[PDB]
């Protein structure tokens, strides 16, 4: 995250952390006490699945305090629809080996229903993300989880506000633009698969997964995350089935 | 005054989280599984300790 702050401690207790042989590889939110939502290029070049571990309850990456609660990945779920190095689609639905406990540390970011985030919560101008990625263009990562509140923009606004480059990927309707253009602030690599959370009356919903964007936080230009209203009855309708061998698995979308 | 509104896209019918329209002038608000609604027909209250989209840090100050 670039221009954010340190989220305290707890308070960004959906917050996820993937990591692949020990290793930091992208963010995720828990939705439920098992399963997770985040970023399918984050799974571009795994080699083998049975090493990748979801945390949570993490805060600093230097320090063990007990709150920190790490699972394996069961499963790992993709839309038909998303290409490997591509940027639509942008979504996965992890199935941990077992649930997380939930504490004061640990609690799920509520999936909201599909007309109630479109006709709802896109509305609402800010949101937070968050992740440990790096604080700056090809800069180090953050020890500390980060946060940062972003607006929400029209996709129409966004192409009208927005740097032509021609070889950047196009904004469809599974995602939409939140930031700024005046390269301050936005979210960055390393935060791929994270949350934007939205607040409406008094309780968090989750409306974005951190996709993709022109560098970070680079002038005329804004991030792009996955619209997870697209996506509702997909990923409910999975949390019903029934787990099946192998961890990767290409569910069919719609 | 809290209750009122039928069309669940107008200020999501006065309900607090998830909103249903029904055939004719009626609306039925609905709440995330570990919340109950509560008689005004719109509010939604926990039912469990760590409920969805709530900061525990923050809930209790
Ligand atoms: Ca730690």
């Amino acid at each position: 995250i670039v221009g954010g702050k340190v989220c305290p401690k707890g308070e960004c207790p959906w917050q996820v952390l993937l990591l692949v042989n020990g290793a930091q590889l992208c963010g995720g939110t828990l939705i439920n006490t098992i399963w997770v939502v985040s970023a399918a290029h984050c799974f571009d070049k795994i080699k083998n699945w049975r090493n990748l571990i979801a945390v949570l309850g993490e805060h600093d990456l230097s320090e063990h305090d007990g709150d920190e609660q790490s699972r394996r990945v069961a499963q790992v779920i993709i839309p038909s629809t998303y290409v490997p190095g591509t940027t639509n689609h942008d979504i996965a639905l992890l199935r941990l080996h077992q649930p997380v406990v939930l504490t004061d540390h640990v609690v799920p970011l509520c999936l909201p229903e599909r007309t109630f985030s479109e006709r709802t919560l896109a509305f609402v101008r800010f949101s937070l993300v968050s992740g440990w990625g790096q604080l700056l263009d090809r800069g180090a990562t953050a020890l500390e989880l980060m946060v940062l509140n972003v607006p929400r923009l029209m996709t129409q606004d966004c192409l009208q506000q927005s740097r032509k480059v021609g070889d950047s990927p196009n904004i469809t309707e599974y995602m939409f633009c939140a930031g700024y253009s005046d390269g301050s602030k936005d979210s960055c690599k390393g935060d791929s698969g994270g949350p934007h959370a939205t607040h409406y009356r008094g309780t968090w919903y989750l409306t974005g997964i951190v996709s993709w964007g022109q560098g970070c936080a680079t002038v005329g230009h804004f991030g792009v995350y996955t619209r997870v209203s697209q996506y509702i009855e997909w990923l409910q309708k999975l949390m019903r089935s029934e787990p099946r061998p192998g961890v990767l698995l290409r569910a069919p979308f719609p | 005054h809290k209750d009122d509104q039928l069309i669940c896209v107008n200020e999501n019918g006065g309900c607090e989280q998830y909103c249903s329209d029904h055939t004719g002038t009626k609306r039925s608000c609905r709440c995330h599984e570990g919340y109950s609604l509560l008689a005004d027909g719109v509010s939604c209250t926990p039912t469990v300790e760590y409920p969805c989209g709530k900061i525990p840090i923050l809930e209790k100050r």
